[PDB]
């Protein structure tokens, strides 16, 4: 959706 | 990356892989990096020391494989390419070994979110993982340092972190290693980061968050007895990051 550092998904 | 696992890039989403054109019709790779923000892109000057023409280099993310492509990738030029003032090389190591490349891709955005491409997190202020932290570190580069072709496939392995005291013993690096920088090892030296591998990440968790501590950079060999892979200590750039991007 929108960028979350650090999250794999 | 000497031992270690393939893997997809829905492992390590914000890995960037970056190529030179050549005048000739062959791309071929330089080194790999990680994503920031939206627009930006880390990795290490000395993979661009010799050739700084911005222009000639394509920067892909979402990419499980080398030379062929992967679905969700997403293909960009360099819009700036920033090296480091006070990068040095010495008989062995690079000194200031950080690079920033802020990427267009041809219709005027920047990287957009997926399951195959995210950005990873800069630490705080000097804040580092222990020594003994397990990180990963993920990449391209040669599986032994004597091959001379680089891998279809996305690798990754885990190395620990080791401390200052222990990577500038004598029989070890000496003052090569600096505290700008930061050593990671196998306990039993069976794998490590090699030759293609620059510029690549080197994540660990740190306050819960999956950090990029530091950046491949140097090392005598590949998964060698008392020779650490040396990397760039990013929370130390953190003022120069943060004046560029």
């Amino acid at each position: 959706l929108k960028f979350q550092c650090g999250q794999k998904t | 990356i000497i031992g270690g696992e393939f893997t997809t890039i829905e492992n390590q989403p914000w890995f960037a892989a970056i190529y030179r054109r050549h005048r000739g019709g062959s791309v071929t790779y330089v080194c790999g990096g990680s994503l920031m923000s939206p627009c930006w892109v880390i990795s290490a000057t000395h993979c661009f020391i010799d050739y700084p023409k911005k222009e000639d280099y394509i920067v892909y993310l979402g990419r499980s494989r080398l030379n062929s492509n992967t679905q969700g990738e997403m293909k960009f030029e360099v819009e700036n390419l920033i090296l480091h003032k006070d990068y040095s090389a010495d008989t062995l190591a690079h000194h200031n070994d950080i690079a920033l490349l802020k990427i267009r891709s041809k219709e005027g955005r920047c990287a957009q979110p997926s399951r195959t491409i995210q950005t990873i997190c800069l630490p705080s202020m000097y804040n580092d993982p222990q020594f003994g932290t397990s990180c990963e570190i993920t990449g391209f580069g040669k599986e032994a340092s004597t091959d001379y072709l680089y891998p279809e496939q996305l690798k990754m392995t885990v190395v620990k972190l080791i401390s200052h005291r222990e990577c500038q013993q004598p029989h070890y690096y000496g003052s090569e290693v600096t505290t700008k920088m930061l050593c990671a090892a196998d306990p039993q030296w069976k794998t490590d980061s090699c030759q293609g591998d620059s510029g690549g990440p080197l994540v660990c968790s740190l306050q819960g968050r999956m950090t990029l501590t530091g950046i491949v950079s140097w090392g005598r060999g590949c998964a060698l007895k008392d020779k650490p892979g040396v990397y760039t200590r990013v929370s130390h750039f953190l003022p120069w990051i943060r004046s560029h991007t």
